[PDB]
């Protein structure tokens, strides 16, 4: 959360690893963050055979 | 029992002035969207449930009521206090993420108001609060085919928002007009607005 | 079979039966036992095994009478005290220790001695099979009990020191594993405890026991004392036919037992004691009403209801050949204590008008919800009130959403003076908030002496800890782990202050706690509301052994077409809409649910009912209960819209007509 | 002449367009005053009931209770005070020259609906007593139009009040009764024991006409000014209560801060709505479509008026006998929920 806020304020790429493993966090905080700099790109990697990620996050990426 | 042979819901409930207001707000040109919007606006007793995966109705009803509307959510801290202050003030409230329903507002959903003379109060949380009478509650949920409590599902008016063939055709044709001949599309939309305003006049 | 030794001369049980002369009011006492051959034999052998310093596990079908034989054996002895623990689906060791912490002291000589220095303690544990296996197939409670008997002690958790159990005998009780909801039971634990099979009593034995009960009941009505045997035979035959016809295969909650018949006997006693001068027809109708409210409430389908009605007719005709018998339909037996000073049969129209006026007063006073009153909901009011007037009277209302469950409970609680209490359980509410609200409710019931009708909705339970708390609250009179240590001591001080304030004086902790739990059992009624019984959480809530054996299951279900017709007519009768010519259509008798059509109002209610039927058929609802909220909402919107449209059309036509005239 | 029993049948019938909620009697002339749930306020005649004398709509909501009084002074008109659910108390004027209703002043001061209003005169000064749903009973001045004392004597709101001199009672929703002195503004003693909310409560007045419950017991009670009170609740019971004598600005007794149930009268099939006192008789009504008549000497119902109305029975009254300034006319009238009122002649 701190790094996402800082990289939104002052730029810089960020990457998240195995986001299916923090389902409550990705259902609340990341959903709120994407629901609401110019060289800021955030990457998420996930497993196809894992748990079902929320639909609105995937349709907003 | 007799009924109108060529009856249409839009031609009966959705009046021309409200249709103009909706199309000015940003509502799509679809018959389905107009029917759903008129269904939502005609429920003054039970609160309506909005399921819009594109988050379009949030800004549509935001533009309908101007700047007095307030956006709340079930996932933010202090949501109870925000709704308490909003119902004290008397502003239209749209709650986001409706599939994460909070059972505190079950008295507001069921409309089990306790009338106290000329003042109407509701018991929410652990204390009563006055209802201004201008309060209008909307519940929005951008997640389709999710889980909803049976209490809320029974006591609200579920309104879906899905994209049909006519929406795709209209959007594609508008995009190709804008990218091909901007002046022609501008003249077309200006003539459409002028014709509708002339018919209303 | 009947061999025994009296004080070295062999005898039998024929001369050992003590004659029992039950009075009228002794039936309400739950410790009353009818000594038959099997009861005295099982009591004697259980006491003999208990004095042999061994564990006893009483295996048998539900309702066979394990607890009652236990209490019969242990009431006649001052050596043992009964501690009531009733396991749930997920019970922990800490629950067992908390239910024992009140009764025992830690003495270092550790050692967990009983508080009394002369009386041993019997640590009863019911439903041993209900604790569930882990991921690898092991039970904490069962292995804890095996450790508790084989090694006579256990290892304490926080300070990891070994305690020693001195005078805590263990008595278990469980159903056969073949019964659904039970799990196989480990041999390493069952080896240490002797097993007794307490079977179902025979039909003749049940008939004799309940002939004794009906003699005790009919001692109130001396002129009908000679009719005590046909009533018992009819009740036993009705129980046997209900058990044979309605099985577990149809519905999971069709579990009948002699407890249902005992509740029937108690209801008959209450109606007779709170009743006027009685005649034979009144007795037949009262017994039929009690049978309807005990057996036929849990029935779901309409076919089962009609089969039960025909079975009741056959039983009454076969066993009590009395003529001048009225119709015994569900809505034709309206026994009330509202309109009069005593429980007696009342007419339909005056009861409906009284309900109208009292609901108007309730809407004016507490909260304004404009509900429309029909006959079925009046019958539900009567059975809810009958359940609420009882001592320790709980209920489990089951039905579709927006049937009118919580509002009816509030109305009936207001009728009887019950102070309704609903927990404010929501999202981000832990176990501590539920614990606090239950502690506050218990304190208000006991110290403040306030009649409380606590309501627990299915949505008000989020995790199974709340379900286990409700299980402990219903099964016992209170819950042990609410009051531990400092809270326990301050509650004893407060309760002593309340007791000396009332005037009653006693010094022992035990008798004070019995007074406390008696007051809680007398002044606390729990009412459940379940919307969807097909969910796993609701299924576990219904199938809980403590919730099943105490609550009166009231399967209201979805609205039938008669109730829909009644509410539709009584709500649209205030709309001016018969302003057009109508031709009565030629339609089938089965195609019309209402009265045969003469005007447009019956056609409107028929077309709305038919559309609701088609819409719910096309949604693939199956056997899921169907919510009638759509019907009410559509009818209300219809009323408002037709009023507005008629006003607008009349105004427009008047304006254009006067314009043309000008 | 104080031992009158009404006959088993009504003398005549009075019809109102809506349900009746309160009926009062004109002390001087044979005029019956009838309230109405729809806000109407009729004024019929005891002989010519075809048309009302005067009727008007001053309250936008349901009228709750009302009472009448004729002015007297040491240096001459009838006052009618009507309460309703519109948070307003309206005091009327009944002129005898043209028999019409004149509004005097519409008065505020209650944040919720007002249930009972009481009017009384002491030493050539007419005062208004009123209790409402705002948990406060309020004593008023008619000429000034303002309040005189305001306090909360109960946990929640109160139903009915009655005034005997400077002492006022208050029937509350917590099944309690409370005596609160006006000039000191403090409670005297707390009386509880009912299981259902109070519907109508009123004082017991001493008589010199021998009735057991209408006579002084000790000299201290004779000097106090009151000894007994009667309370009607929703327990289907009428209870006669005992008021301990305080150390008269009276001081409450800590060991005698509780009341005592003098007698419990049972036999109504539903809630006891309103009660009345005449001689040794305790006239009462209920929701069982019946009116009873209980003797204070025996505690048994001598007469039962079965099926007097087709529905609920709302209100009834007699004429006050303890006051010599009001003629004890032998009239009785009872108003019910079936939009009808009936009078009893001789
Ligand atoms: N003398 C008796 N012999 C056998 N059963 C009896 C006798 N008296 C009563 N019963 C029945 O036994 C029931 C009590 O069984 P209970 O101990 O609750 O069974 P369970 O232990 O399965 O809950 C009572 O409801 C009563 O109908
Ligand atoms: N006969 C009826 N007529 C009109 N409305 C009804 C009727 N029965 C139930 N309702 C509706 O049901 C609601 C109360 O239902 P409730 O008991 O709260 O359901 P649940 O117990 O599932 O929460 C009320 O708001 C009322 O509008």
């Amino acid at each position: 959360q701190e790094e996402i806020s800082k990289s939104k304020i002052e730029g810089g790429w960020i990457l998240l690893q195995n986001i299916q493993m923090s389902l409550s966090w990705v259902k609340t905080y990341l959903h709120k963050h994407v629901e609401e700099h110019e060289k800021f790109k955030m990457f998420m990697t996930c497993h196809l055979t894992g748990d079902k990620l929320p639909a609105p996050l995937l349709q907003r990426t | 029992v007799k009924y109108d042979v060529n009856y249409r819901f839009i031609d009966y409930l959705v009046t021309l002035d409200e249709k103009m207001k909706w199309l000015e707000c940003g509502l799509d040109k679809n018959d389905y969207f107009l029917e759903n919007m008129s269904i939502v606006m005609n429920s003054q007793d039970a609160v309506p449930f909005l399921l819009d995966p594109s988050s379009h109705m949030i800004t549509v009803i935001s533009n309908y009521y101007g700047n007095k509307t307030v956006l709340l959510s079930f996932l933010e801290e202090g949501f109870v206090k925000r709704l308490e202050n909003a119902v004290r003030f008397g502003s239209v409230v749209i709650i986001q993420d409706g599939e994460f329903f909070d059972p505190i507002i079950s008295r507001l959903i069921s409309r089990e108001f306790n009338h106290a003379g000329n003042r109407v109060t509701v018991e929410i949380g652990d204390h009563e609060v006055d209802v201004s009478g201008d309060f209008k509650l909307f519940i929005h949920s951008c997640d389709p085919s999710g889980d909803i409590p049976i209490f809320l599902r029974s006591r609200v008016r579920l309104v879906h928002f899905v994209t049909n063939k006519e929406s795709i055709e209209t959007r594609i044709f508008d995009i190709t007009l804008t990218e091909e001949n901007a002046e022609m599309q501008r003249k077309r939309e200006d003539l459409i607005k002028l014709n509708t305003e002339y018919r209303l006049k | 079979d009947y061999s025994t030794i009296v004080i070295l001369s062999f005898s039998s049980f024929c001369s050992e039966i003590p004659s029992v002369s039950l009075e009228a009011h002794e039936v309400m006492r739950p410790d009353i036992v009818i000594p038959t051959i099997d009861t005295i034999k099982h009591e004697k052998i259980f006491y003999d095994l208990l004095n042999s310093k061994r564990g006893i596990i009483l295996c048998g079908p539900p309702g066979s009478g394990k607890t009652m034989i236990m209490n019969n054996a242990l009431r006649n002895s001052s050596l043992y005290d009964v501690v009531g623990i009733n396991f749930s689906k997920d019970t922990t060791t800490e629950h067992i220790l908390s239910a024992l912490h009140r009764h025992t002291n830690y003495v270092t000589t550790l050692t967990l001695l009983p508080k009394s220095d002369i009386k041993n303690l019997v640590l009863f544990c019911d439903e041993i099979n209900l604790p569930k296996l882990d991921k690898y197939g092991s039970q904490n409670v069962v292995l804890f009990l095996r450790q508790l008997m084989e090694k006579q002690g256990f290892w304490k958790t926080p300070e990891n020191k070994w305690v020693t159990i001195e005078r805590i005998h263990i008595v278990g009780a469980c159903n056969p594993p073949t019964d659904p909801g039970r799990i196989p039971m480990s041999e390493r634990f069952t080896r240490h405890a002797a097993i007794l099979y307490l079977g179902y009593p025979s039909g003749k034995s049940l008939s004799q026991i309940y002939e004794i009960y009906y003699k005790a009941i009919f001692k109130l009505v001396p002129e009908f004392r000679s009719y005590t045997e046909p009533f018992a035979r009819a009740s036993v035959h009705l129980y046997n036919e209900c058990k044979a016809r309605y099985s577990t295969g149809l519905q999971s909650h069709y579990l009948f037992s002699p407890r249902e018949l005992t509740r029937l006997v108690r209801g008959v006693y209450t109606a007779i004691n709170t009743g006027p001068r009685q005649t034979l027809r009144s007795l037949i109708r009262l017994w039929a009403y009690e049978a309807w409210r005990i057996f036929a409430d849990r029935l779901v389908g309409v076919k089962e209801k009609n089969s039960f009605e025909q079975l009741l007719y056959e039983t009454v005709d076969k066993y009590l050949p009395n003529q001048d018998l009225g119709n015994i339909s569900s809505t034709s037996l309206l026994f009330s204590g509202l309109l009069s000073l005593d429980f007696k049969e009342v007419n339909k129209t005056d009861l409906v008008n009284f309900i109208e006026e009292r609901f108007k007063t309730f809407c004016d006073e507490e909260l304004e919800v404009p509900m429309v009153i029909h006959e079925s909901m009046v019958d539900h009011i009567l059975r809810i009130d009958r359940a609420l007037k009882q001592v320790q009277g709980h209920m489990m209302l089951i039905g579709a959403s927006r049937t009118g469950k919580t509002i009816l409970t509030r109305f009936v609680a207001w009728l009887n003076g019950l102070k309704i209490v609903q927990p404010k359980i929501h999202r981000h509410s832990n176990l501590s908030d539920f614990d606090m609200i239950l502690k506050k409710a218990i304190s208000d019931c006991s110290l403040k002496e306030s009649r409380t009708c606590l309501i627990i909705d299915e949505s008000n339970i989020l995790e199974t800890a709340f379900l286990e708390r409700m299980n402990t609250l219903l099964a016992n009179a209170d819950i042990p782990d609410l009051f531990q240590g400092e809270e326990y001591d301050k509650l004893l001080n407060n309760l002593r202050n309340k007791t000396r304030s009332l005037g009653l004086l006693l010094d022992t902790e035990q008798e004070l706690y019995d007074w406390f739990v008696g007051e809680i059992a007398k002044n606390l009624h729990v009412v459940f509301t379940i919307c969807d019984p097909t969910n796993n959480k609701s299924s576990a809530m219904i199938s809980s052994p403590a919730l099943f054996n105490r609550c009166i299951i009231n399967w209201m279900g979805d609205w039938d077409t008669k109730t829909m017709s009644q509410v539709a007519n009584n709500m649209v009768d205030v709309v001016p809409m018969e302003f057009t010519d109508f031709i009565v259509p030629e339609v089938n008798k089965e195609l019309v649910f209402t009265e045969p059509i003469q005007t447009i109002r019956d056609a409107v209610v028929n077309i709305l009912i038919h559309f609701d039927r088609n819409f719910y058929q096309k949604m693939k609802v199956g056997v899921n209960p169907r919510s009638p909220g759509y019907f009410i909402d559509g009818l209300r919107a219809l009323v408002k819209l037709v009023t507005a449209k008629y006003q607008d059309l009349q105004e427009n036509q008047r304006f254009v007509n006067v314009g043309l005239e000008k | 002449v104080l031992k009158w029993i009404p006959r088993n049948l009504p003398s005549c019938l009075i019809n109102v367009e809506s349900s009746v909620t309160s009926v009062k009697l004109h002390p001087n002339l044979p005029i019956v005053f009838v309230a109405t749930d729809h806000g109407k306020l009729y004024a019929f005649d005891l002989f010519n009931y075809t048309i009302p004398l005067a009727s008007l709509q001053s309250h936008t909501k349901a009228i709750t209770s009302m009472d009448v009084l004729f002015t007297n002074y040491t240096n001459n008109y009838l006052v009618i005070v009507t309460a309703s659910k519109d948070l307003q108390i309206h005091v009327f004027k009944w002129v005898s020259e043209e028999c019409k209703f004149q509004q005097i002043r519409s008065l505020l001061g209650h944040e919720h609906i007002v249930s009972a209003v009481k009017i009384w005169q002491k030493n050539n000064d007419v005062h208004i007593a009123s209790c409402s749903r705002d948990q406060t009973v309020k004593i008023w001045d008619f000429h000034n139009g303002w309040s005189l004392k305001t306090f909360q004597p109960h946990s929640q709101w109160v139903r009915s009040i009655d005034v005997l001199g400077d002492y006022i009672i208050s029937g509350s929703h917590d099944t309690t009764l409370r005596l609160t002195h006006w000039p000191s503004g403090n409670g005297l003693s707390v009386g509880t024991g009912h299981e259902f909310p109070i519907e109508k409560v009123k004082f017991i007045h001493f008589i010199e006409d021998e009735i057991r419950f209408r006579t002084p017991s000790t000299d201290r009670y004779k000097n106090w000014g009151m000894q007994y009170c009667v309370s009607a609740s929703r327990d289907r019971t009428i209870k006669i209560w005992e008021i301990p004598l305080p150390t008269l600005a009276p001081i409450p007794n800590p060991t005698d801060s509780n009341f005592r149930c003098v007698l419990t009268l049972k036999g109504h099939l539903s809630w006891v709505r309103d009660i009345s006192i005449r001689g040794q008789y305790l006239f009462s009504c209920a929701d069982d479509k019946s009116v009873r008549c209980w003797d204070l000497n025996t505690g048994q119902c001598l007469h039962v008026w079965e099926k007097l109305h087709t529905g609920f029975v709302n209100c009834l009254d007699l004429d006050v006998d303890f006051d010599s300034n009001v003629t004890p006319r032998q009239m009785m009238v009872t108003g019910g929920l079936d939009c009808k009122s009936n009078v009893f002649m001789r």
